[PDB]
């Protein structure tokens, strides 16, 4: 089932690319938490 | 007992998320102003 | 006008001790003058107008710094001044993001250390917030080619 | 002397809560780690 593989695994171009990424200026105005992020795709509990 | 503590980040994305109610087990059909 | 009456009444001060000048040597009149002086001085750098800041050349960067000016040096009875930059901004919504960076880069620059107070004060809308937050905002461009765009040369 | 600033800096900021701007601010491995520890964890 795709389900399982979905679930159990992810895609390896995920683990290839870059991890670390920016934010933009329009919220109200970010700190330096939010300023250089872990992207949410390959962030993993 | 406490297991965790969690806090509301200021970021947001709308999900928009669809979900479906997989029928893994289709119920008994419905028989009768 | 406040200015007229400043300096006629300062004028009429100015004689009182011309009055009193001749007998300099005592130093109770010594210190009696001294004190005066020291207070008369002291509210006339702070009693000062804003009428003189206003000119045609001067751009929304440079009318935003002068009355950032006043507020940091002058807000003991002139308490309009955040209504008018309360309504200024709403005017320079365009322009305002012609001098800035993007977030990223921006802080790593040199002289934002010193300009972020009145670059925080100047987004927020409001002269009367404190950046104790330590928020990131879009940090102004120092680069003399946006300066010179946007800015004017006397009011530096 | 402490010997540096940041030393001196971070010792007397010791007042109540450790750190202020970070609760100001208010404000999860990456998913490659995860797969290199059970990779690992498999393989010894």
């Amino acid at each position: 089932d795709t389900s399982r593989t979905a679930d159990s695994a992810l895609v390896s171009t995920a683990f290839g690319g870059s991890v670390f990424q920016e934010n933009r200026l329009g919220e109200t105005p970010l700190c330096r938490d939010e300023l250089v992020a872990v992207a949410p795709g390959a962030a993993s509990t | 007992t406490v297991v965790r503590v969690l806090r509301p980040p200021s970021t947001f994305e709308q999900d928009h998320s669809r979900l479906v109610l997989d029928e893994a087990f289709p119920t008994f059909p419905l028989y009768d102003a | 006008g406040q200015q007229p009456l400043v300096r006629r009444v300062i004028t009429q001060l100015e004689t009182a001790a011309t009055e009193a000048r001749p007998y300099v040597n005592c130093r109770a009149v010594a210190e009696l003058l001294d004190l005066t002086y020291q207070r008369l001085i002291y509210w006339a750098c702070t009693l000062m107008p804003y009428v003189l800041f206003r000119r045609d050349t001067d751009t929304e960067l440079d009318t935003v710094l002068l009355m950032h000016f006043f507020y940091t040096h002058y807000r003991s009875v002139n308490g309009d001044l955040a209504v008018e930059f309360q309504n200024y901004v709403k005017n320079s919504v365009r322009h305002m993001s012609s001098f800035v960076s993007s977030d990223i880069d921006g802080d790593q620059k040199p002289g934002a250390e010193h300009m972020r107070d009145v670059s925080y004060k100047l987004f927020v809308g409001n002269l009367q917030a404190r950046d104790a937050s330590g928020l990131m905002f879009p940090i102004i461009s120092t680069r003399i080619s946006t300066v010179n765009l946007y800015l004017s040369p006397e009011r530096m | 002397d402490y010997g540096n600033v940041a030393f001196k800096y971070l010792a007397l900021r010791d007042d109540g809560r450790p750190l202020a701007w970070r609760r100001r601010c208010s404000g999860v491995v990456t998913t490659r780690y995860k797969a290199i520890t059970v990779a690992v964890a498999v393989c010894q």
